[PDB]
RNA sequence: GUCGCGGCGCGCCGAGGGCCCGACGCCUGGCGGAGAAUCAGGGUUCGACUCCGGAGAGCGGGCCUGCGAGACGGCCCGCACAUCCAAGGACGGCAGCAGGCGCGGAACUUGCCCAAUGCGCGGCGCGCGAGGCAGCGACGGGGAGCGCGCGAGCGAGGCGGGCCCACAGCCCCCGCCGCGCAGCCGAGGGCAAGGUCUGUGCCAGCAGCCGCGGUAAUUCCAGCUCGGCGAGCGUCGCGCGGCGCUGCUGCAGUUGAAACGCCCGUAGUUGGCCCCCCGCCGCCACGAGGAAACGGGAGCGCUCCAGGCAGGCCCGUUGGCCC
RNA sequence: CAUCCGGUCGAUCCUGCCGGAGCGCGACGCUCUCCCCAAGGACGAAGCCAUGCAUGCCCGCUCACCCGGGACGCGGCGGAC
């Protein structure tokens, strides 16, 4: 009751975070910022778990206090800084830069990018609202707020942010045929072209998209993020959201464990 | 209630007989195996017999 | 009685100038005579050039077998060890001495008394 | 709350429905001499393992053949059984999994494997040898007689060079 | 009987709820009138100070004088008559000694020849009564 | 009035509103779920307790501060219940941790420390009875012993040195010594194991139940053997199973317990045959959406195992997926 | 992951309960060679509490007899988690 909760229990923490059950009785409490807890992952987790660059939380703080890493080109000292889709995690001292995307199994993935790709990051406009004397504002999934958008851009239409001048670069509007990557739910982590959008007036527009496996996945507009027109635009993970099935992944697991 | 424990106070005292201490653990079950199955020399007199029979006993000592 | 010590999956960490790795020390029918003895052996693969610069940690010896695995923290430079080091690890090695015993109960009792004294 | 509170625990054995039955007692004693089993609890753990497996196959078999489920799990169960050596590697059918008996699981116990390999004279001798840390399952010392060897590991099993034989030559009785 | 219809679940639920009460077993377990009646008051054991000692004639056919101590439980000040198990073990019990008394074994029913006695002595003065009989401990 | 909506409060005006599809009252040795126990299928019982939401800090109230508290390791008041006091006054609140008393059948150290895991605050780490570390602890779960062989061995120990640790310690690794160690319930049945040998004489006792003992006790009390189970075994209370003795599957009602004495009868429940091709309802399938733990379940030799998410030059190594 | 068995009789077949047979999870007794994991003042007293302890950190603003230590206060943030 009373005010806000500043603590997170390990088993309460989102499953995709893949934290150990016996690893701790507490989990990093993700802070507010550009991504929410359900759709974020703490900076400490990328550095401590996947990168393994810092052995302990204390080492991650030391590195962050010295501004070793810069997200979106800005050095951030927040161990619990929220990180999500299209965020550019570039560590210059190690000389390696990657984007944070979604794996087919739904865990966030670090996908390496070239210097041109590092410069820009994609965004999704939740809606356009009027405030402060009537100027229009567009709110991206990363909560980035852009005053005076070009009139054609609409709700749910992916746009690209320069991230150097931090302005809109181009708009790939959401329409039938355009390639999209699911961001949430059962089909999270899957890139498919849009077969159809069901209006479902009243609540929950539900869209059907199908990948090159002839398998159609049905997902509502909330977790559909356009990634270029028919072209996949920004570089996509090696699996490419092709939906490996459980039996197929069983063979892949066995080949990997064949190696000793 | 003045007759309480009439048998216990007047029963004679027979000392516990000292014995070869029995093997314990899997070793006890192993020695129980010769009796029960392969072997059978101690448990048979032309036919199957019970482990506490008065005929198995005296033929196996006690 | 031969000892073979190998480094696996070494990590370049310019941020903490360290060389994180996993050490496989093979001492079949033998006892490594302390981590320092195999620290020189680990140094050969690590190529740090200073045995003291190398820090060795978590050398679990497997039940019975001579496959013992220990994380390695050969700092690239001495400044890194000087800063990014568990004060206790620095104490285990002997790089620095430990502070004289303090009650800590006294450190809390002092806090309680110092607040009451306004 | 503590991390320990979160940890799982399991009863891996099934006690009998009637514990003074004559057939069960006779077979148990015959099995006890055969495999050098310490208490009926070790035999009980064997029955449990067979019952789990038999039920898993049973459910997959009630499911129609080619039902995604049997393909994903039935293949996994057969694989696991063939790889522990409980199941013959030629049978390779889920229906065969049901026709297994606890004795066959007990056969893969290292104490039985050592005896068929002959590295020891008796099942009693095999238990004592494995306890003395003499046995090696292949580059690994094993102290537990219970150890169930995987079919591949059987060839790797040999008396460890460091032990009673081929060694210092002076432990225990030799020292004095 | 067995009214069965696709939409008749409520009638069946009511019948089971009302009829289930008829068994003595459901009532003794769930009515809970017994909990208030139970001298033990929902406990396996109770600690009470011996207030009386007596010999209860065994129910015919069996004949003997069973040895018992009448004890008032400390918990509820509720009278209990408790059998002393083993041979001549009332000698171990002394009046005002304080005993732990546990159920005789039939869940509130008198057991065996002893008449209308539902409790047995398991401990005397901090020492187990069986242990006193087995000579494990003394006085 | 409130952050706002609302009888929420107040006026004003009507007479509604709820109820055998159980209202209202009453009682609860009532936190609820995720879950747990037992378990052919169906089921039954519990859910204080690990995660999530709720509620309370002796009891009622009332407030202030703040962005958020009707906050009690804040305040103010009554109410019980304490302490100090030089007698005027002062002052609390362990359903935080250890620890004490009472109570009960029942329950652990006035330890050690932030090194981790988090959090508060700082940019060059500090605080934390959150948490971690040790002690206690047959709640329990898991693994190896008390020999094997007929001569060779082990590990239980003991001592060093590593390894481990905030510091110890434990584990494990090595040298050097090395000393295996079983109970608890039973043997008339049910129920596995003498129709033995003593005492005793319907006494003393035993016996869940059948029963046993009154001179030849297969039953008591003891030696004797034997049997079960096993570092555990016995007893008690309860849950579940047994019990198709609660019955939907799946009970019974001539006589064992049980068809209302009869007819009408509303609620309730149940309704013959018929139209293909549409609209609603159930209905079945498959989705989506939202917590993991748990339970399944892929893979992985924690030496085996209860475990855990591992691991190893690795599907962008994994940690799938179902519920 | 489907089971029964003793007791109403001179005998017998029933119905019917009674009692056993299994697993829990708490107590209680007796006993315990090592190692691993692990519950632990909930059970009609949300009874009462002696002591010690569980909430600080900051350095904004230093004219406190080392120094630029960073007392103390003031401020700030948390104490509502």
């Amino acid at each position: 009751a009373r005010g806000v909760r500043k603590h997170l229990k390990r088993l309460n923490a989102p499953k995709h975070w893949l934290l150990d059950k016996m690893g701790g009785i507490w989990a990093p409490r993700p802070t507010n910022g550009p991504h929410g807890l359900r759709e974020c992952i703490p900076l400490i987790l990328i550095l401590r778990n996947r990168l393994h660059y810092a052995n302990t939380y204390a080492e991650t703080s030391m590195i962050l206090q010295d501004k070793n890493v810069l997200i979106d080109g800005k050095p951030r000292t927040d161990p619990t800084f929220p990180v999500g889709f299209m965020d550019v995690f570039e560590i210059p001292k190690v000389h390696k830069t990657f984007r944070v995307l979604y794996d087919v199994k739904g865990r966030f993935t670090l996908v390496p990018i070239q210097s041109n790709e590092a410069g820009f990051k994609l965004c999704r406009v939740q809606k356009i609202f009027l405030g402060d004397k009537g100027m229009p504002y567009l709110s991206t999934h990363d909560a980035r707020t852009i005053r005076f958008p070009h009139p054609d851009i609409k709700t749910n239409d992916t746009i690209k942010i320069n991230l150097k001048t931090g302005k809109i670069d181009e708009w790939y509007k959401f329409d039938i045929g355009k390639i999209v990557m699911v961001t949430g739910g059962r089909n999270c982590g899957r890139i498919g072209t849009i077969q159809a959008i069901d209006k479902h007036m009243g609540s929950y527009t539900m869209i059907r998209m199908k990948d090159t496996e002839g398998t159609e996945f049905l997902t509502r507009l909330c977790n559909v993020f356009v990634i270029g027109n028919d072209s996949p635009a920004v570089a996509i993970p090696t699996t490419k959201g092709i939906r490996p099935d459980i039996i197929k992944n069983r063979e892949l697991r066995l080949r990997s464990i064949a190696k000793r | 209630l003045t007759s309480a424990g009439k048998v216990r106070k007047c029963t004679p005292k027979k000392e516990k007989k000292e014995k070869p201490r029995p093997p314990r653990g899997r070793a006890y079950k192993r020695l129980l195996y010769n009796k029960n199955f392969v072997d059978d020399t101690l448990i048979h007199n032309g036919r199957r017999l019970g482990p506490n029979n008065l005929l198995i006993r005296q033929k196996l000592g006690f | 009685p031969e000892i073979t010590v190998k480094v696996r999956k070494v990590l370049n960490n310019p941020l903490l100038q360290r060389q994180q790795c996993v050490v496989d020390v093979l001492h079949p029918g033998c006892t490594y005579e302390s981590k320092e003895a195999i620290k020189a052996k680990v140094a050969q693969q690590l190529k740090v050039a200073d045995q003291k610069n190398i820090v060795l940690y978590g050398f679990k010896t497997s039940f019975g077998g001579g496959h013992t695995v220990g994380f390695c923290n050969a700092y690239q430079n001495m400044d890194a060890l000087m800063k990014y080091e568990p004060g206790f690890r620095k104490i285990r090695c002997g790089l620095i001495e430990a502070p004289k015993p303090v009650s800590r109960k006294q450190l809390k009792n002092l806090k309680n008394r110092r607040l009451k004294k306004r | 709350p503590r991390i320990s509170r979160h940890r799982n625990s399991s009863k891996t054995y099934s006690t009998p429905k009637k514990p003074f039955t004559k057939p069960r007692l006779d077979a148990e004693l015959k099995l006890c001499g055969e495999y050098g089993l310490k208490c009926k609890r070790e035999i009980y753990r064997a029955r449990y393992m067979l019952a789990k497996i038999r039920r898993t196959a049973r459910n997959l078999l009630t499911l129609d053949e080619n039902d995604i489920k049997r393909r994903f799990e039935g293949a996994a169960l057969l694989r696991r059984l063939h790889m522990l050596g409980i199941l013959d590697e030629e049978k390779d059918q889920l229906d065969y999994v049901l026709g297994l008996r606890i004795e066959d699981i007990f056969k893969r116990r290292l104490q039985s494997v050592i005896v068929e390999s002959k590295l020891a004279k008796s099942v009693h001798h095999a238990r004592n040898m494995i306890k003395a840390r003499h046995i090696s399952v292949g580059g690994q010392i094993v102290n537990i007689p219970s150890y169930m060897v995987r079919i591949s590991n059987t060839s790797r099993v040999a008396i460890a060079d460091t032990s009673s034989l081929a060694p210092n030559g002076k432990p225990g009785r030799t020292k004095r | 009987s067995k009214t069965s219809g696709l939409y008749t679940a409520r009638k069946l639920r009511t019948v089971r709820r009302v009829n289930r009460w008829a068994d003595k077993k459901y009532r003794k377990a769930h009515l809970g009138t017994w909990l208030k009646a139970n001298p033990l008051e929902g406990a396996c054991m109770a600690r009470g100070i011996v207030t009386q000692k007596i010999g209860i004639s065994a129910k015919q056919p069996n004949s003997a004088v069973r040895k018992a101590v009448r004890v008032q439980l400390t918990k509820n000040s509720k009278k209990i008559t408790a059998f002393v198990p083993r041979d001549g073990s009332i000698t171990y019990i002394d009046n005002n000694d304080e005993v732990l008394v546990a159920g005789f074994g039939r869940a509130g029913r008198a057991v065996g020849d002893i008449p209308g006695c539902r409790f047995k002595v398991i401990k005397v003065a901090g020492i187990g009564l069986l242990a006193l009989f087995l000579r494990k401990r003394e006085k």
